[PDB]
DNA sequence: AACAAAATGATTGACAAAAGTGTTAAATTGTGCTATAATGGGAGCTGTCACGGATGCAGGGGA
DNA sequence: CCCTGCATCCGTGATAGCACAATTTAACACTTTTGTCAATCATTTTGTT
């Protein structure tokens, strides 16, 4: 067959008459005595080709002579029977039927066509109101609905020149006497004419959709069906079961329905019956075909014979998750079975039971037997491997020699899920699996199943072996750090293979090397950990490619020793020197790797598994239950904190307290009397052993069996040794609030009835969440890899130098990423030097490897700007230096990877697993280092106090080396210790507010005349003696009165002679505007200096358990929604002001050196009436929508944003994730442009910036510059949707509405994808099969 | 024995055109168009010479046009 | 569980189990991320062209492997086949532009 | 089922993940044996040759 | 004549495991104090008082 | 040492029961007819919730 | 006078007779097709003259 590269459009009814072979005519479909199918029927013969292969119906053409000859009987032609799988026939309808899915649809192609309201037009196809068609010369234009009483009068004046049509031949009239042309050219001018944006917004959408049903080539009377097409009859089978009763689709059912409900239409009307029935069956058809198409958008015509509605056609198409074609594909040449452990293997092999390899390789098995020479024909192999003789197990051994076979789990979440290895034969019933390679798999040893595939091709197993062997992927692709870290039992051997006692056997000896120490302790003399010194000569490489053996004298165990017998030669010896838990093991491997390649690494990371569990055996580490300590005073400690309880409870019966601080100060302390019972507890274990040297006595840290898997990281937490033997914590209630009385029993000793109880809500929760958790986040990572689907790396530079600036995100106290974690494997947007200029260290964009990135330690750099891939400037991709370097290899990234797909994975591999005194009023500094503020307009007081202005001021201290370590931040009545470059020693107070006081400092003294704050007016009059006390509480905007509200609170501060002091700094007087919570004590008539209240704003602040974030915060950041409550902007940069209030909203104005911006009446607004600020500053406060971001600040201000809240999310619950993965799904969020300014568009629509940069880098490039965009941001949901491919899109979200759409506008298809590439079936343009198809396209345009 | 390309991908380093350079070689052995082995398939044959330096892309193809020259003798 | 060629169904010619040698394992959307997350195109072609679906290309990768030659043909798989014909029958025309 | 003598400790990683390490003894005496009792039904069923 | 791992008995908090295998040994070793004495088939005076 | 000498499948038809091409029987099938009195009526569920997009009333505001 | 705001409503994910009248499947006969079969025609020495 000829290759194919695909289009979609509407169908003529003389289209519809080419497709089929013969009319459906009568809606028998067999015969009831003989199975024969009957004629004219359904299931035709003479239509849909023969029932038997090569034969006529009757008998008389038998033969395979006659290969065409069509029966002269029965005119059945004599071919093959799978033609009758790819015919079609055509019911002819004796009256029109508009097609659903054109008319019921939401925008309505029929209804906004013609301009007629959707409530109007099926109000015309069910015979209820005529409608005129070409009205002339009266009274009535073209689309009247004339009811059924008054077209009455109508007729009886006028009878001719005048039509009025009803039912859905009526729908028919409208559309096909309507001109297209007339009709687009005259809205040209309606959309320049009107004056209004809502009315020349949907006066655009109407004229788009004419122009583009004149340039695809329809008419629009295509929509109103004339004839339908039959399926051919083996798509939708009769099948027979076993046993004589014959299993049916559902539909025939509806097929068989539409033939009776036509074939009655005709005999009513060559029957002439009254008008009143034969609107009863033209209403009872076209239902009746609507039920056929789309069932569900009417009634449900529930099947017959039963009670479940039938599954219409659009129910086939419609997902179940997937596409009816491939995204499922059952697979041959596969097995399953239970998986056990194996930990002889290698790190490229598995078991496979001789019962799966000798009928997975089957006909591998028949092609050997036969070359062989030992069966003679094919049908005589087939029963050796039936019989098993003793030469078919010689060959499977020799077929099984080389071929790597593929492993695979059930939930695959990254790429690690499929990897290949060589199989080795065993016996039994069970695949085993290296340990080491578990832990990707995510796999226990508890019955987990594990399907095994087999690659067939000669280039499908050059792919298992060099793509996705098992020795390959030892980096994992999420970030670089290694994924077969031995997991819980082999460090359990190398922690105590390599700790050391105080006095054991062979203790202070001496030796002469690891191969005398292992000689020593195998004989029985030292054990394994005494404290001996031994002789090591280990290797370093420095020069190009050498090594220079250095002997030593190094002090070490018998422990660490015979470890050096393992390790390979360019490693120190340090390394291996430590008490080497789990962390340790894991940093001993990723050294290894980057010294050493990959060779010494894969033969390392066994040695170090068979080591592990070889001296893990010797250790016997067997937990009984002395082992489990409790504290000696675990009953002293709660008993203190038993009567401590009573005495909150005896003031509170006695009425001193209330009910709010009567619990929280019984939760503070329980929750601080747990604390003493567990820290009470690890200095139990700890420091268990105390041993004896020669002389007196010592401790030591413990060999308790309980600690050791705890310390060494082997199995457990520090959190979970105290409820074996410590307290078991405070348990929460159902709704969240915490019980008062926690559970004071450990799993040592019992749990009562009254509290196991209250201990199962925290358990039921836990599974019932567990199980959300993973249908919540697979979908999750189904939007992420259907947006990122097409993107590919197709070029290897692109010249390029627009990045983004790295540094290392601080969070308030402390830094939370380095700037090595950030810029490690990234290419450099432009040369940095040295904090003296002119000294460029790293050169030009180079790959910033482990050299570089310590160098830049080594220095004291404090940013760099790299590149990243949402500003390249590749068309359809990315470059290769764009994206960077990590990968399960460390080169920089290979030309024709699909880094789309990868990136998907790695973001949607966490989150099935992580679902979600405090006082700070002095600004603690953990450090020494100067302070020195930026972008703030603050001057210190008299008192000695920079006056607080506005949210514009952070804290940032200074290193020694010209670098930040601290951000902070300013609030109101910020009271000030220092200035700006003087030290400050670490953790003193410089800047700080009171928690409950949050009070309006005083910015000038002087006067406080009564300005919008009269009694009454804005805040009631009070009253107090001198001193200063009230609680006048003036109320904001939001907390304002119900008539009051033509008035805005605040002091227009006069100083002493009246006049306006203004605040030096701006050209308004002193108006401090009492902030949020305030309470003015100082009425008018009180005259103050600077530094005193004007009112106070307490903060309760308590808790924390008031935040929002998880799984939820993750994928509504990548949707892109409103978060209910925006932070508005100041868009264009000037000068402030107000306007008439009252509107129902206030308004405001900017004035560049007109533009207008309302504003709301709640909003407690962050501007004064002058002032000047710059583009894209914060004019209210609340959280700022993703947009708005990208409109004002720019496009690196949405993706620094992006990052930055997610990576907030993952951080803190412990995911490692590198921010490349967050930057390739944000490219493909914003890939679509509106325009704005044009010449060769058409300067409204929106259109896709692979396009909007095409034209410009075309015309622009010629002599003339005849377009202007504005990016758009849209969520993942909505951006995938609006793809140039329609079977990208109609494969994964709404496919009704995609491929309607997609037909009405007559789109096409390259296909240039992957989801739409592994449909047709072909090789998918990333990876081994991107060569082919670079291959292929510049086989067009050439020759 | 193979249990890293790692020598491969050195002297063809793609890893996207070692699978293709080493499927196009490996066919040949398995048609007996040629015999450059130790008991081993046609797959880890053809992945034992490009670690060795005697296959790549360029040696592939020089080595068919010198057969057209052959075929042009017996073509007369 | 084991299966080297058995019993296809009906409408969509992919395999399943009757007759005691049940379906071929699944072979999911899944499962298909993690083999386009390599480079694997050429193991990716015939996991859904010609171990399961094309039937005329599945015959002669039958016969190609018991002649000790590993190559195959691909064709174009069944169940796309069968979507260009309930596509079709409703009102929406779809094709192949050849070329 | 049986109650058996056992012991908690790691085996050389026979029992690494929560797999289990069983003597053969426990085989010998044939302890953890079952029965297993299938029906298979040959219809004999009536065609129209 | 099983071995178990210790490993699952920190993690996963069932410490009904660790003393049922206790109060096993114990219960068995009152199964071989039965078995030795009437196995010499000492009396049914020295049987009945242990 | 040649041609006695006698078959032995070729070579000829004859014979055979084997085998497709038409004439009536019996069971299968489709169409019509059947005047005492009949009259708007048939009819399943209900404990998901989420976001996002058109549609229509209402205020709210510029001429 | 004019464009412009809060609330529903909708789709989309996670009870016969007969007496007709016409139609069919099948049961019993044909002649070409192909076999099994020998009394001369053809291509094969057993061992005489
Ligand atoms: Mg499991
Ligand atoms: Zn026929
Ligand atoms: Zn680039």
């Amino acid at each position: 067959t000829e290759e194919f590269d695909i289009k979609i459009a509407l169908a003529s009814p003389d289209m519809i008459r080419s497709w089929s072979f013969g009319e459906v005519k009568k809606p028998e479909t067999i015969n009831y005595r003989t199975f024969k199918p009957e004629r004219d029927g359904l299931f035709c013969a003479r239509i849909f080709g023969p029932v038997k292969d090569y034969e006529c119906l009757c008998g008389k053409y038998k033969r395979l002579k006659h290969r065409g000859v069509i029966c002269e009987k029965c005119g059945v032609e004599v071919t093959q029977t799978k033609v009758r799988r790819e015919r079609m026939g055509h019911i002819e309808l004796a009256s029109p039927t508009a097609h659903i899915w054109f008319l019921k649809s939401l925008p309505s192609r029929i209804g906004l066509l013609l301009d007629m309201p959707l409530r109007d037009i099926e109000r015309v196809l069910y015979f209820e109101s005529y409608v005129v068609i070409e009205g002339g010369m009266t009274n009535l234009e073209r689309q009247q609905i004339l009811t059924e009483e008054q077209y009455l009068d109508a007729l009886e004046e006028f009878g001719d020149e005048f039509d009025a049509k009803m039912g859905a031949e009526a729908i028919q009239a409208l559309l096909k006497s309507m001109d297209l042309e007339q009709e687009c050219e005259q809205l040209r001018e309606e959309l320049n004419e009107t004056n209004s944006e809502t009315k020349r917004k949907k006066l655009t959408k109407r004229i788009k959709l004419l122009e583009a049903f004149v340039q695809s080539g329809n008419k629009p009377e295509w929509m109103i069906l004339t004839v339908l097409p039959v399926l051919p009859p083996d798509l939708r089978p009769l099948v027979p079961l076993d046993g004589g009763r014959f299993a049916t689709s559902d539909l025939n059912d509806l097929y068989r329905r539409v033939i009776n409900r036509n074939n009655r239409l005709k005999r009513l009307l060559d029957l002439a019956a009254p008008d009143i029935i034969v609107r009863n069956e033209k209403r009872m058809l076209q239902e009746a075909v609507d039920a056929l198409l789309d069932n569900g958008r009417r009634g449900r015509a529930i099947t017959g014979s039963n009670k479940r509605p039938l599954k219409s056609l659009a129910d086939m198409i419609k997902g179940k998750q997937g596409r009816f074609r491939q995204n499922g594909k059952r697979v041959d040449y596969s097995g399953r079975s239970v998986i056990t452990v194996g930990p002889y293997l290698r790190l490229h092999q598995c078991g496979l039971p001789k019962k799966m390899a000798l009928e997975l390789f089957k006909p591998f098995i028949y092609g050997k037997l036969e070359l062989r020479g030992l069966a003679t024909t094919i049908k005589a192999a087939k029963k050796m491997v039936e019989r098993e003789e003793a030469v078919v197990w010689d060959i499977l051994d020799e077929v099984i020699r080389e071929h790597p076979v593929l492993l695979n789990r059930a939930p695959t979440l990254h790429r690690l899920g499929i990897q290949a290895f060589e199989p080795v034969l065993i016996e039994g019933k069970a695949i085993q699996l290296h340990p080491l390679v578990c832990a990707a798999y995510n796999a226990d040893f508890d019955g987990d199943q594990m399907a095994v595939h087999v690659p067939l091709t000669l280039e499908a197993q050059l792919e298992a072996r060099a793509l996705m062997m098992s020795t390959n992927n030892i980096l994992s692709p999420a970030n670089g750090e290694p994924i077969i870290v031995p997991s819980q039992d082999v460090v359990l051997g190398l922690y105590y293979m390599t700790r050391d006692c105080v006095n054991a056997k062979g203790e202070g000896m001496v030796l002469t090397g690891p191969k005398e120490a292992e000689r020593l302790y195998r004989s029985g003399l030292a054990s394994l950990h005494a404290r001996v010194k031994v002789r090591i000569t280990e290797y370093e490489k420095d020069a190009n490619g050498e090594l220079v053996a250095k002997t030593s004298l190094k002090d070490t165990t018998v422990g660490r020793a015979i470890l050096w017998m393992i390790v390979p030669k360019g490693l120190p010896y340090s390394i291996v020197n430590q008490a080497l838990g789990k962390k340790a093991i894991s940093k001993m491997l990723n050294t290894c790797y980057r010294i050493l390649g990959l060779k010494p690494t894969v033969i390392f990371a066994d040695q170090i598994m068979y080591t592990g569990f070889a001296y893990a055996a010797r250790s016997g580490a067997s937990v009984g239950i002395d082992d489990m300590v409790i504290p000696e005073k675990k009953h002293e400690i709660i008993s203190e904190a038993e009567a401590e309880v009573a005495e909150i409870q005896e003031q509170f019966q006695s009425g001193l307290v209330t009910a709010g601080e009567r619990y929280n100060k019984v939760i503070d302390i329980w929750a601080a009397a747990n604390d003493r019972v567990s820290k009470a507890m690890m200095d139990n274990l700890q420091t268990e052993t105390v041993i004896n040297r020669d002389g007196q006595e010592e401790k030591q840290v413990s060999f308790n069996s309980i600690y050791m898997m705890a310390d060494s990281g082997a199995r457990g937490s520090a959190a979970q040794i105290r409820q074996l033997a410590g307290m078991r914590g405070l348990m929460a209630k159902p709704d969240g609030s915490i019980i008062e009385t926690p559970i004071t029993a450990n799993f040592r000793e019992g749990l009562n009835v009254l509290q196991y109880f209250i201990s199962t809500h925290g358990a039921r929760k836990g599974l019932a969440d567990t199980a959300l958790k993973t249908a919540n986040s697979g979908y999750l990572t189904r939007r992420l890899v259907d947006v990122a689907q097409d993107l590919v790396v197709t070029e290897d530079d692109c010249g390029t130098h627009e990045g983004i600036m790295m540094t290392p995100v601080i969070e308030g106290g402390d830094v939370k990423e380095p700037l090595r974690d950030r810029v490690l494997g990234r290419v450099t947007a432009e040369d940095v030097l040295k904090p003296g200029t002119a000294d460029i260290l790293v050169p030009r964009n180079t790959l910033l490897h482990e050299q570089w990135c310590d160098l830049l330690e080594e220095n004291s750099v404090d940013a760099v700007k790299v590149r990243s891939v949402v500003s390249c400037d590749t068309d359809f991709g990315v470059c290769a230096h764009c994206y960077g370097r990590d990968l399960a290899r460390g080169h920089i990234i290979n030309k024709g990877e699909a880094i789309g797909v990868i990136a998907a994975q790695s973001i949607g591999e966490p989150g099935t697993q992580l679902t979600m005194a405090a006082a700070e009023s002095s600004i603690q500094v953990k450090n020494k280092g100067s302070i020195k503020l930026s972008n703030v307009k603050s001057v210190v007081n008299s008192s000695g106090k920079l006056v607080i202005t506005s949210r514009n001021t952070e804290l940032k201290l200074i290193d020694e080396f010209g670098r930040t370590k601290e951000s902070y931040k300013v609030p109101y009545g910020a009271v000030l210790a220092k200035g700006d470059g003087e030290q400050v020693a670490g953790g003193e107070t410089v800047a700080n507010w009171d928690p409950h006081t949050m009070p309006v400092i005083t910015e000038v003294s002087g006067f406080v005349r009564f300005t919008d704050m009269i009694d009454g007016q804005t805040i009631t009059r009070q009253t107090d003696e001198l001193t200063g006390l009230s609680s006048l509480v003036v109320l904001d905007s939001a907390e304002r009165t119900a008539g009051g509200k033509d008035l805005r609170p605040a002091l227009k501060i006069v100083d002493a002679q009246g006049n306006d002091v203004l605040i030096p700094g701006t050209d308004m007087p002193a108006q401090y505007f009492l902030p949020g919570k305030a309470i003015v004590q100082l009425e008018d008539g009180v005259q103050i200096s600077s530094g005193d209240t004007l009112a106070r704003i307490p903060q309760e602040s308590g808790g924390t358990k008031d935040i929002t974030g998880g799984l939820p915060r993750v994928a509504d950041l990548f949707e892109a929604r409103r978060p209910k409550e925006p932070a508005i902007l100041a868009e264009i940069s000037g000068i402030v002001s107000f306007g008439k209030e009252t509107k129902g909203k206030r308004r405001l104005v900017i004035t560049p050196v007109p533009y207008e911006e309302m504003i709301p009446k709640w909003r407690q607004l962050n501007v004064f009436e002058g002032e000047r600020v710059e583009r894209g500053d914060v004019i209210s406060d609340g959280p700022e929508a993703p947009h708005d971001i990208l409109r004002l600040r720019g496009v690196h201000a949405v993706t620094r944003y992006i990052v930055n809240e997610v990576q907030d999310v993952y951080r803190l619950q412990g995911v490692k994730i590198n921010d490349k993965h967050i930057e390739v799904i944000v490219r493909q969020m914003l890939r679509k442009a509106t325009i704005v300014n044009a010449g060769s568009s058409d300067f409204l629509e929106g259109e896709q910036v692979e396009y909007s940069r095409v034209k410009i880098a075309n015309r622009e490039l010629e002599a003339n510059g005849k377009a202007t965009y504005s990016r758009d941001l849209l969520g993942i949901t909505k951006a995938s949707l609006a793809t140039e491919s329609f079977i990208s899109a109609a494969s994964f979200q709404e496919t009704t509405r995609v491929l309607t759409e997609a037909a009405v506008a007559g789109k096409r298809d390259e296909l240039r994808g992957l989801k739409e590439n592994v449909i047709v079936g072909r090789l998918i343009p990333a990876g081994t099969g991107y060569a082919y198809h670079q291959d292929r396209m510049r086989r067009r345009a050439a020759g | 024995a193979r249990v890293t390309v790692q020598d491969a991908v050195e002297k063809i380093g793609n890893r996207f055109d070692l699978v293709l350079v080493a499927a196009r070689r490996a066919r040949q052995m398995q048609v007996g168009g040629k015999d450059l082995e130790e008991n081993d398939k046609t797959t880890v044959i053809a992945l034992r010479e490009i670690e060795e330096g005697l296959i790549n892309n360029q040696i592939l193809d020089v080595r068919e046009r010198q057969e057209q020259q052959e075929q042009e003798a017996a073509e007369l | 569980h084991a299966r080297s060629t058995g019993s296809y169904s009906l409408v969509t010619q992919q395999p399943l189990g009757g007759k005691a040698q049940f379906g071929g394992q699944r072979f999911g959307e899944m499962e298909v991320w993690a083999l386009e997350a390599y480079g694997a195109a050429y193991t990716l072609q015939e996991m859904l062209t010609v171990k399961s679906d094309d039937v005329n290309g599945r015959t002669k990768m039958y016969k190609n492997i018991v002649d000790g030659n590993h190559q195959m043909e691909p064709g174009m798989p069944e169940s796309f086949n069968v979507l260009l014909k309930e596509i079709r029958s409703l009102g929406i025309n779809i094709e192949l532009e050849d070329e | 089922g049986q109650n058996m003598r056992v012991a908690f400790m790691p085996w050389n990683g026979y029992n690494f993940e929560d797999s289990i390490l069983v003597s053969e003894r426990v085989v010998q005496e044939d302890r953890f044996t079952t029965i297993h009792i299938q029906e298979l039904a040959c219809v004999s069923r009536d065609t129209k040759l | 004549d099983i071995v178990l791992n210790p490993l699952g008995v920190p993690s996963r908090m069932n410490i009904g495991q660790i003393l049922e295998t206790h109060l096993g040994m114990a219960a068995k070793g009152i199964g071989d104090k039965i078995n030795a004495m009437l196995k010499q088939q000492q009396e049914v005076a020295k049987l009945r008082e242990f």
